[PDB]
């Protein structure tokens, strides 16, 4: 039950970051099915490093298997708020540096 | 033979399959759209209609309470469209304007809503109890900056 993510590059790190959730958020692409609001534990991997940075979330995005757009099956997972997520966003923030305000599409929104 | 959201509704587990034979029967006695149905008889709940109503038409689906109420976009549409239709303008990026729809057929509000603001918008699934919650809301929010 143990998701895992790994963000080869900036690219792909902006394509799965969810900046318009609430302490921040990530897409994670999965063909598990998911329901709004459980639970789930997500093993992170940022392009700076190999360290793997544990984030306990809530889902609050799906995308189905075979969605309209070429959009990819999976969740979006909102980091738990307080210091252990607001790392991961302030984190991701910063690797997004000179990225943040690009028009170009993402995951999700 | 139970197929659509009746179909999508037992696969997530929402409702039985004897209570999804009924709504397809009854819903077409009555000639009503099935999800409408489903909606107004409370068989199922605005959450679970919207679940089987994303993986019925290939659309995402976003739960808006975790949704960052300051970087709202319900400023760009008229309060004009936002009462003719049951919709909530969620974020931009660049062109595009995301929009929460509880309805994936509803292409009238997408019309209205790109003509008045000349973006392309894309629906995502919003259930229609959040929509109609953080509608409310978003717009006191965004009053606090001023008339």
């Amino acid at each position: 039950g143990i998701l895992s993510l790994a963000l080869k590059d900036k690219p792909a790190l902006y394509s799965a970051y969810m900046p318009f959730v609430k302490g921040g958020g990530i897409f994670v692409p999965t063909p598990k099915r998911y329901m709004l609001g459980d639970e789930v534990f997500l093993l992170l991997t940022l392009p700076d490093s190999s360290e793997r940075l544990p984030v306990a979330g809530k889902v609050i995005w799906t995308t189905p298997a075979g969605a309209q757009g070429n959009r990819a099956a999976g969740i979006g997972v909102q980091f738990p708020d307080g210091p252990e997520g607001e790392a991961v966003r302030n984190k991701i923030e910063t690797l997004l540096a000179g990225l943040t305000t690009s028009d170009k599409p993402t995951h999700t929104m | 033979m139970i197929t659509g959201i009746a179909r999508r509704l037992v696969q997530d587990g929402a409702v039985e399959e004897a209570v999804a034979r009924s709504a397809m029967d009854q819903a077409s006695a009555a000639k009503v759209p099935l999800p409408q149905w489903f909606a107004e008889k409370k068989l199922v709940t605005a959450s679970q209609l919207a679940a089987a109503n994303a993986v019925e038409f290939g659309m995402p689906l976003l739960d808006v309470s975790a949704f960052d109420a300051s970087q709202n976009a319900v400023k760009l549409v008229s309060e004009e469209l936002l009462q003719k239709h049951q919709v909530l303008p969620l974020f931009k990026r660049g062109n595009r304007l995301f929009v929460g729809v509880s309805n994936p057929t509803q292409t009238r509000a997408l019309d209205d809503i790109k003509f008045h603001t000349n973006l392309v918008v894309e629906p995502i699934l919003v259930d229609e109890d959040q929509i109609r919650r953080t509608l409310e809301q978003w717009q006191a929010s965004n009053a606090a900056l001023g008339s």
